């Protein structure tokens, strides 16, 4: 049977038994934790075709590979995944491969595999086959690739039984474990499925076939499934569900939850974005006006929010049946995250009070509130109330939003910060221009320690490059020139304009904006000005300036100056390198090549310059004497023994007073009045709007270092880019390693003989070796001759024989591996 | 305008340059020039700086 | 000469001159706006040696030292003040050092030296051997620091002529400039003026004397002087006179009103309640008649010493009392010596920004505030913005009276809210004041005094929560429900202040969470603290919202144990076989007494593979913060978070050829590193590192931070242990037999046997797998003759050395 939701083992293999009737998982299935039970072999679960979602294994101890506990897991779909992996293995002790040997396809996410310290046949497996996005894999830790070994199966026979595909420069057997094949389609089933028996599947089957070009022999499908027949789309009958099958109305009426609804044809837990039930308890949708009105009514009449987590209730929301008290103290992170929570709240059919609320700047997180019924009023008629807000300084942006109270009173009291004219241009929009009076307003306690009025800093000349922004402003002085201590410079990433100064500044120090302060310049000629350096290319960059001034005066006569927010992109630049170059060659001559785009798009990507060149091969190679032990798979042992402060600014402004004070303590008391190795051509291609080309008409089994750089708008002028680069092999061509000639024999004194070859054609690659396997009615013996044997006698000796009807064989190992065994030469040695 | 720190003492110099600035004496018996023209919304003169040079 | 009652040395340093032949000035000494630097500058001044009120200079043009000027210039009095300064250095240019190296003493004022861009030599002044107050000086405007080190007489002439010296708590040579050192003299002298031959002068004396005891040559006076010597107080028939010498009556007399002789001092009025006596009209005679004060402005501001100081004994003030002392360190002494006899303020009073003023009690002798004149809003006691004031007086010893006027209090946090309606009590202004003027958010903030009490009545703890009741406190008021705040805060230590900060926020601050009073009279009330970390210790103090009070003592509160966090960053390391050394970090969350770590290592058998693999087969050696970098740091962090999440949870209950091995486990108490002994050779561990505290007896133990650690090889002992041993075989061949070290690292792979007639040239190999099966190898199809081999094993970790070699035969 099908099985789910979510299937999680946390403690013991007895746990696990909850598989074995399951074909299909219509969730993750975690397993965790589970404690090593000395059953060995036991608990296997071979009725498991397909994962939904996403395998997880944490901490499995005793599981040696997964091929035991799923050993017909064809597909992981990755409809749901675990923070972008489908399949996760972390922390696996005792796991010496993955071994998920039926595996072919899974459709959706990457393959995290994480400090599994034992963990082997990683990189036996050729994921660009399973997975379109290998780049994400992030196989990370585990036993380190030098010490795996990850022989394949008939590797160690001589006998070698798996497929083998390009991953970049390598080109080696494909496996999932030590007695298994990575299992891939002849290349005749283009894009197909296929049996076991290489016949190609149905095209809309997935994974693997009982039957060839049978609808009802898959394992999985890709799009949907329906009463065993893989379709591409659900017959109209039938709604789509869980990413994987087809299930009538009177199925998804039955699961339990307000039921699951059926939207463009596929059945939900809830209603997407945008899309509501047709009325109260209903399967069908319908679009909404706005985001779809939701009432989120509570039994306590006044829903107090006093932490950044009280307010999750909300969770979004459109219209709250009840009152409003948010009482928010410290969190730093509290408007960026009160938005998520009630940014959505249209109306409030009660009151909004603003009570103790130190850490809000602005009420600006209540994004989209629209009305204030009032129908419910604290007392005095009270309808929005702010009381002893420390930090507040802004209600909302009222040159974009139009909030309105039906009905009560507005009322203001002890706001330092918050200004009086912002609470009268409230009130002068949300349509309580005459509700309250004089006490409900006193303006004693409001703006008393609010700059209120500004001059403008206008900015008078910028500057712009990749990673810097020069910006000057007119020369700012108040009536007392010696209050103007210093400019502050905030600038954030602001990729659209509509960024005003409370995005953040919650009072907790530093805030979403970085910030720079420029000192009042010496020379009375220079203007004031920034270089903001360490920013981004193309990056449009909210900057604004504000003067840091004292008080001394008070009675409003401070002025406080700030500039316009000036939206500033900086220029394009030279793109950083194309992230993620990877190649697969599907033929010898051809190269498919993928990526991902770079890191820093630094402007509007216009192509991407694909330059493929050949490399040299002998430097390497040529003199290596392959017929000679190589170094050991050797282990390591272990080894290894043994920005300025609120304060600050607070210092320089009182100091800066103190200064001030005595200057005029100074002035009025001084005073007194009158009484082989060749350089390869390269070659170019331009690539539009596509991450991927297929490079062609190229040679077997060679070398090519493929750069690949983008572009943007500015290529003409800048030249594309610092090229990533990957090293390409293309697919060995078939049979050219085999020797095109009859072989011979010759002799030799005493019991030796000598037997000669001729070099192939066009080998792929260099034939670094030529192995031959000798002996009288079986081939007892064998001899290696490398590349450079070969490059001084042609063919090579055998030592020391005996009379017989002795009988040789040959075998050339390329570059990309063994070729075909010659023909037997029968020879014999003299008496 | 208003002159108050550097910019007073500057433009006084500037106003009395070799004329020199004046001393009380008062003999043992009021609002000050960095109130008179920085201080207050009166605001600076360069007819009233005259007043403090010594003549 | 001696010289008054006042020098202004300005515009010329012609003028300077004015000088030549002054000892003692009887006043301030002026030095101001000297432009003419290069016309004239050739001055000095050796006979000066006392300035009574206060050296001010100010824009003086290219003089390049003071001493140049004043190399005698010994005391400065400060009897009269400028702005809490005796010393006034302001915007000189080229100044490049103080040099008043001999000013042995400052009394009774600070010194501010400010805008002076060269002056190169202010911090190398020990001033905490020159005046008292060292804590008011402010040297704050000097040129840039990062120039003036080390420069003095203890380095310049090579090695030192100087001393050194504390301040603060760094240590450094004590100078004024070059070619002079500071002049301390020793602690026998550490109350005494010292001397230039570093005797201990007259123990009334001020300044230097160049005999040792020579008394009559003090170059300034402690206390007064008169007729050439010093003296603790006037003789009988001589009066104390601008606060530095004693007169004979014939120059008190002669001063052009003339001044007064009472309390055996010579001022230029009597004091309160006294009056120029009848035909005597030079005495004075109490009448009493209180001495009204006044100033052109009506509003005096009240920011320094000095403008205290101009009311020095008034008794009522016609005006507005503007206290401003926004950084007069203990100057309320001064401000009680001075203003402490105004009984009467006329006008309103206004404290804004004195944030000097822990206590308003230095108005001493304060009796009414007329208000006679009144701010706007007809307030005549206006209180602002004082962010250190506690106390208004007004506590049970005196009484204030306020004619007219009402009362205004805002921005004073560490006001005590209780005082502030004690003043309306104390001075009868109930009838003003509105909720606006005095308020209960603003004042009382912070250190607030308490009297009422809240208590504990029961607590309940938990692996993360912490469950909290206390009474239900209630006056005869019986006003609201209400509403009891508990501020919790981690507190690693009991020392642990109540919310009497401002810090909003920043790193451990009071988390505040609000509860009400349930209606349920049984039900004590209560919260269910949660979210807390587990073990750590939380103060929490209960508080009582809207005269009232009902604070509760601060309890330290500690959540009850749990299974500690991985510990983290385990690493490894092997000096030896049949060792290990592992080293780890206390957990990310200790959950407890790190009371010991369980160490917990079981053997990795071989991996399997290395059986199989037949090493003597081929290879082939194939080869050749923005936002968004936030939001990537906070998925991995959320990433790591679930797991954290899983083995949380997780616990481990301490104890009461080659398949598997039984585990090792050790209790190591001491520190975040052990030593595993006798273990296998270069065999991989796994090394479970389990974090554990005080109550595993109940929890156990974490779940392992495990490290696979592999111990080093044993050198000597993977070589074969003995000689290699050969036979003759059929078909001229050899077989090679070599017994199999006994305990090799980790295994051995493969045997290379080199071999050849005269030397090694040819190389055959030998798989474990072929060597296990024959006991050796047989080296087939050699050419007959006389031979040589040697044989070296290559285990897991490496070569072991060339064996002694076998001079084997082939015969033909
Ligand atoms: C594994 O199987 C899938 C189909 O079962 C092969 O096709 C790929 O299917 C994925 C669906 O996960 C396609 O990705 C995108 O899906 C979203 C829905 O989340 C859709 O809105 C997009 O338009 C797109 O379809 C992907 O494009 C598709 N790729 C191809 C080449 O058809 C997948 O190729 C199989 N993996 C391998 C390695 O062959
Ligand atoms: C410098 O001289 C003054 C003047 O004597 C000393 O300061 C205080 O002066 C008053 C009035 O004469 C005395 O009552 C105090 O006892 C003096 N202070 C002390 C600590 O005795 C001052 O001590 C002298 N030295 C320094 C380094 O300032
Ligand atoms: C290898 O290192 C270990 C660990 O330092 C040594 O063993 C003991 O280590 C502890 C703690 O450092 C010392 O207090 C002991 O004195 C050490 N033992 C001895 C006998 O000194 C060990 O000595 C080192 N060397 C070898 C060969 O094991
Ligand atoms: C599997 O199904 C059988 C009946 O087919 C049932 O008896 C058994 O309990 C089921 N086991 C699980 C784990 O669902
Ligand atoms: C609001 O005002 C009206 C009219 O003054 C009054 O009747 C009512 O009690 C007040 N309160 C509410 C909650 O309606
Ligand atoms: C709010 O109403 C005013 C007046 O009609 C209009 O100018 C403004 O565009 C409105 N804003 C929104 C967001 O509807
Ligand atoms: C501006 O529009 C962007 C576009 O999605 C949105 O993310 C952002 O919240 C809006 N407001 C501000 C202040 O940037
Ligand atoms: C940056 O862009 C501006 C656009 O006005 C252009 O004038 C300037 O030359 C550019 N500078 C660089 C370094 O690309
Ligand atoms: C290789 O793939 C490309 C497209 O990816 C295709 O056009 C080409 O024909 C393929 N070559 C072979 C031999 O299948
Ligand atoms: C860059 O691309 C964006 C998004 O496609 C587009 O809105 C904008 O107009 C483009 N600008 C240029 C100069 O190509
Ligand atoms: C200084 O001494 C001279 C004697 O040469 C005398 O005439 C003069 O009055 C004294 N005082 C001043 C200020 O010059
Ligand atoms: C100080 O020196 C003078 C002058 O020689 C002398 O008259 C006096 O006695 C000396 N003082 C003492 C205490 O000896
Ligand atoms: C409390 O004492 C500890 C002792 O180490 C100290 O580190 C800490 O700063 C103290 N905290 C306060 C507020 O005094
Ligand atoms: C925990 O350690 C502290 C010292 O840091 C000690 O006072 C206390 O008694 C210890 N408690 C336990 C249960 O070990």
């Amino acid at each position: 049977e099908i099985c789910g939701p979510g299937i999680d083992i946390r403690n013991d293999y007895q746990q696990l038994k909850r598989l074995e009737n399951c074909t299909v998982i219509e969730g993750y299935l975690h397993i965790l934790l589970i404690s090593k039970a000395e059953d060995y072999r036991s608990y296997r679960f071979p009725k498991l075709t397909v994962i939904t979602e996403y395998l997880l294994l944490f901490r499995v101890a005793g599981l040696e590979s997964l091929g035991d506990l799923f050993p017909n897991l064809t597909v992981i779909r990755g409809w749901k995944l675990f923070y972008n992996y489908a399949l996760v293995i972390f922390e696996m002790t005792n796991l010496k491969d993955i071994g998920l040997y039926n595996l072919r396809n899974i459709t959706r996410g990457a393959i995290r595999i994480e400090k599994n310290a034992d963990l082997c046949y990683l990189s036996t497996v050729d994921w660009s086959l399973i997975l379109d996005a290998v780049s994400n894999n992030y196989i990370v830790g585990n036993k380190p690739p030098k010490e795996c070994g990850d022989l394949c199966p008939g590797t160690m026979e001589e006998k070698p039984m798996c497929e083998k595909t390009t991953i970049n420069n390598e080109y080696n057997y494909r496996c999932w474990t030590t007695n298994r094949c990575q299992k891939m389609c002849p290349s005749t089933c283009g894009k197909r499925a296929c049996t076991e028996n290489n016949e190609c599947c149905h095209p809309e089957c997935l994974g693997s076939c009982s039957a060839p070009d049978n609808d009802t022999a898959c394992v999985a499908c890709r799009h949907y499934y329906y009463a065993g027949v893989c379709v591409p789309a659900c017959p109209p009958n039938t709604y789509r569900f869980e990413g994987w099958r087809c299930v009538d109305r009177d199925f998804c009426a039955n699961i339990l939850s307000e039921g699951f609804v059926i939207h463009d044809g596929e059945c939900m837990q809830e209603c997407p974005s945008g899309f509501i039930r047709n009325g109260s308890q209903s399967m069908y949708c319908i679009p909404c006006e706005g985001p779809c009105p939701k009432v989120c009514e509570e039994e306590k009449k006044t829903k107090t929010i006093d932490s950044v987590t009280s307010a999750q209730m909300l969770q979004g929301c459109t219209i709250f049946k009840g009152n409003l008290l948010i009482n928010i103290r410290r969190g730093n992170n509290i408007a960026s995250e009160l938005e998520n929570f009630m940014g959505l709240i249209e109306v409030v059919t009660g009151y909004v009070k603003i009570r103790h609320s130190h850490a809000l700047v602005s009420l600006s997180f209540l994004k989209n509130l629209r009305l204030i019924l009032g129908e419910e009023q604290l007392e005095g008629n009270y309808s929005f109330y702010v009381l002893d807000n420390q930090n507040l300084q802004q209600l909302w942006d009222w040159d974009h939003r139009n909030l309105t109270i039906k009905a009560g009173k507005m009322y203001f009291a002890f706001n330092p910060k918050l200004c009086v004219s912002e609470i009268y241009r409230m009130e002068e929009v949300t349509g309580t221009k005459g509700r309250q009076s004089k006490g409900d307003i006193n303006t004693r306690n409001n703006g008393e320690r609010a700059s209120c009025e500004s001059d403008v800093l206008h900015f008078t000349s910028t500057t712009t490059s990749k990673n810097r922004i020069i910006i000057t402003w007119h020369r700012y002085r108040p009536p007392d020139y010696r209050d103007l201590i210093s400019f502050t410079v905030y600038y954030k990433e602001a990729p659209f304009k509509n960024v005003t100064e409370y995005d953040g500044q919650d009072a907790c120090g530093s805030n979403s904006w970085n910030m720079v302060d420029v000192d009042l310049p010496p020379n009375k000629d220079v203007e004031p000005g920034i270089l903001l350096h360490g920013l981004k290319p193309w990056t449009q960059y909210a900057v604004y300036v504000k003067a840091v001034t004292l008080t001394m005066v008070e009675n409003d006569h401070i002025r406080g100056a700030k500039s316009e927010i000036l939206y500033i992109r900086t220029n394009a630049s030279v793109p950083s390198i194309p992230l993620d170059v990877l190649s697969a060659s599907n033929s010898s001559s051809q190269l498919i090549v993928k990526w991902n785009p770079p890191s820093l798009p630094n402007g509007n990507l216009s192509y991407y310059i694909v330059r493929w060149q050949r490399q040299p091969q002998d430097g390497y190679l040529y003199r290596h004497n392959y017929c000679s032990k190589d170094k050991i798979p050797i282990r390591k042992y272990a080894d290894g023994t043994i920005p300025k402060t609120e304060a600050e600014k607070q210092a320089e402004k009182e100091e800066a007073e103190y200064r001030k004070v005595f200057e005029n303590f100074l002035h009025n008391s001084i005073f007194v009045p009158r009484p082989l190795e060749t350089e390869y051509p390269f070659f170019e291609s331009r690539v539009d709007n596509k991450e991927r080309t297929v490079i062609s008409n190229l040679r077997p089994f060679t070398l090519y270092r493929i750069d690949i750089h983008s572009c943007n708008h500015e290529a003409e002028k800048l030249g594309c880019s610092a090229s990533n680069f990957v090293f390409a092999r293309t697919m060995p061509a078939e049979g050219a390693d085999d020797i095109p000639g009859p072989v011979t024999w010759e002799p030799r004194p005493e019991n030796s003989i000598f037997l000669k070859w001729p070099e192939p054609e066009n080998p792929n690659g260099l034939i670094l070796m030529y192995e031959i396997k000798y002996g009288s009615q079986v081939e007892d013996q064998r001899e290696c001759v490398s590349r450079q044997e070969y490059r001084k006698y042609g063919g090579a000796k055998l030592n020391r024989l005996n009379p017989g009807n002795y009988t040789a064989r040959i075998q050339a190992t390329s570059l990309s591996g063994n070729g075909s065994w010659t023909d037997p030469v029968f020879f014999y040695v003299q008496a | 305008d208003k002159l108050c720190g550097k910019d007073l003492v500057d433009a006084l110099l500037l106003v009395c340059g070799e004329k020199g600035v004046y001393s009380p004496k008062m003999g043992y018996a009021g609002n000050g020039i960095a109130d008179v023209c920085c201080t207050s919304a009166n605001g600076c003169d360069l007819n009233f700086l005259e007043k403090f040079c010594k003549t």
